[PDB]
């Protein structure tokens, strides 16, 4: 839960060039991105999680 | 073969396309030697900080382009640490590697040289006349070589053909250079070291070298191919060295 | 390092553009052990009648496709003597490889997800429901997501982004899985072992594993390029054996 | 500065075939040349220049 | 793998898109040696002046072009030396080093057959009729395959499906032979030994062998694609041997 105290910075990317393509070709074009963690990667302190929940029993 | 990677401090360049590597004269960077020092202070060295890939804005290759030309140092002066560490002392060193990128389709052609000029002197429109600084160099935004013999008062005489020094300008392959060849390849490399006839010199009134690209081939497609094609500039410094501390300067 | 060749049985799968062939969580399939077997009599095991490549039939993929799935097995209960073997026996178990084929030229685009999950559970479009055989499979006909939240009775809650499962479709990359990038490659590979909490089971009653293909970037194409572009799907089953001979069922 | 006693001959070029192309494609293209001398090549007799020239001192 | 370099006299073709090289029964071509000579003057070698790449003209493959052929020799009696050893000589031997060159963009497509056929005897249009020279060869220019039977008086029987031979045209892979695929390489080359029922021969009386170009798969391509694709043909001369000098004959 990042505060501004344990703040970790910010991504940002832009066209070093640009896109070329011949004729024939569509224009537009997508990216995607993947993220996971480092062999140097841990955690701890275990608690429950807030995305799951109930208002009465079986459910 | 075709693949490189190359790591300089916090940032990473990775390509597919390239070509090789151009090494200016088989002479790596390197620091100052103690029987070939003048100057007596130490050195400081920040060695991550300041040596470190500084992207600059790009320019977009159009079908009738001239070219374009930057100058190095100047090109870097409020770029991180580096300028920084420029503004605050008397004498700097360094040596360069400098990366080009600009990708195209298979459909698309053209050809672009990447030259590196040693002590570039350059001539004004008027023969009578004296040069001005911001007529030769605009910071990390570059200056645009011409179609035509220019004039006016107090701008460069620009037109490519004599590449604004007087010579013909299919012989700047006696400097080192690359060619981008965009069925071939989409990325350029040069490797440059310290050069000079003193071994450290001051960063805002001497400019080491400058770089030009200059489209032998112009860019050409069809019917429906992508229009906008940038290219983009990235230099990292290497060995990089500081002396004479004082306060600051202020342009 | 681009071509590969499977042969099993009399069938052989050739291709020219693979990326590598991804082995589930690294085990191979193999027979039952005289250690973890639990039924008794002298199992059948047929080699090359039931250990071979079986084609199923190509859908079309569109410029709007949500995706396809199929359950395994049930999918190749009419192939061959693996479906008569399948039924004349109460237990089967097997192993696959599983092999999806699609080209295309170097002017169209697009990304498809292959994946397979073990043990999917699918909940139906009315929440105070249950659902029916009919709705999770239709043989060696794929079944279609969905573009929005579906509704009606009796029919799966099939929107594309949350699998059918109630998970995030982003993360389905924890399972077996590779892509089929149209720039890159034009085929995928999987070998899946066996995997159940018993050692054998009966295969008319217990879906193993589904197969879905789900596309992220749409197919996209040009002026006069092929508009029909195929995705054709070929199974074949290992070490297959069968137990508890009696007379054939009856769906 | 050669004279018809130290000729040296003459270079030319053909298509051999032609240059074919797909749709979606420019039709023109360019070739170019250069030109450098091997590890047998040797020169003597200096001599001066005639491309320089001056009408006058301070020039 | 793909790329190779042929040197001959002072000739030297490169080629960066093929596919291998025939040699045409497993031999290669050699001089004639002391156990199988007849003739007893001492004979002749240029070994440079005869023995390099000589280019013929070149034709234009069109979207409807039914095939071309050329006879060897007498496609070099006016190349350079060759063809002057050939006019004062009464006997010659040489071996040959064929190269087909025809490029083509990867958004164009057809398939060439290359092919070099020993002791070609053709037949006329009319069955009770002999042929003429004229018909059978022109030199350096190509005859033409018909599309059709052909009739009248004088020509050769020339529907490319018989090959004017009264053969299958797709059994003509029995003789040394290579494929232009446009999608996959742009050149062939086949290196031809000296083949005959005696150890010399006559040059100007024989023709030695048949070069056929038949496309099996026209030549297709799209909206503002190039329309002119040109093929063509280069052949040198391999340990050549002259005998019987006198004065020149006069055709």
């Amino acid at each position: 839960q990042q505060d501004e105290y344990t703040s970790a910075g910010n991504v940002t990317c832009w066209y070093q060039t640009g896109i070329v393509v011949p004729a024939g070709t569509p224009t537009s074009c997508s990216i995607m991105c993947f993220v996971s963690a480092c062999n140097d990667f841990s955690v701890r302190l275990l608690k429950d999680t807030p995305f799951i929940e109930q208002s009465a029993l079986l459910q | 073969d075709r693949v490189r990677s190359i790591t300089l401090g916090n940032s990473t360049i990775t390509t597919q396309e390239s070509a090789n590597v151009v090494v200016a004269y088989g002479r790596w960077p390197e620091y100052l030697k103690d029987n070939e020092a003048t100057a007596e202070d130490q050195p400081t060295q920040p060695d991550v900080a300041t040596c470190r890939f500084y992207t600059l804005e790009s320019v977009t290759w159009e079908r009738d382009s001239p070219g374009w030309w930057w100058k190095f140092p100047d090109a870097l002066k409020d770029m991180g640490l580096f300028g920084q560490n420029m503004y605050y002392h008397y004498l700097g060193r360094a040596g360069y590697t400098i990366h080009v990128q600009c990708n195209a389709s298979k459909f698309h052609q053209g050809c672009l040289m990447v030259v590196c000029v040693p002590e570039a002197e350059m001539g004004c429109s008027q023969v009578d006349g004296t040069v001005n600084e911001h007529s030769l160099s605009e910071g990390e935004t570059a200056k645009k070589f011409a179609s035509t013999s220019t004039n006016g008062t107090n701008t460069v005489q620009s037109i490519v053909t004599n590449a604004g020094m007087g010579v013909g300008v299919g012989n700047l392959t006696i400097f080192p250079h690359q060619w981008i060849n965009l069925r071939t390849n989409n990325c350029a490399t040069i490797v440059m070291p310290y050069i000079n006839n003193v071994p450290m010199d001051n960063m805002f009134r001497h400019h080491n070298f400058t770089l030009m690209i200059i489209p032998f081939v112009p860019l050409d497609y069809s019917s429906d191919s992508s229009t906008y094609v940038p290219i983009t500039v990235t230099v990292a410094p290497m060995c990089a060295e500081y002396n004479g501390l004082r306060l600051a300067t202020s342009l």
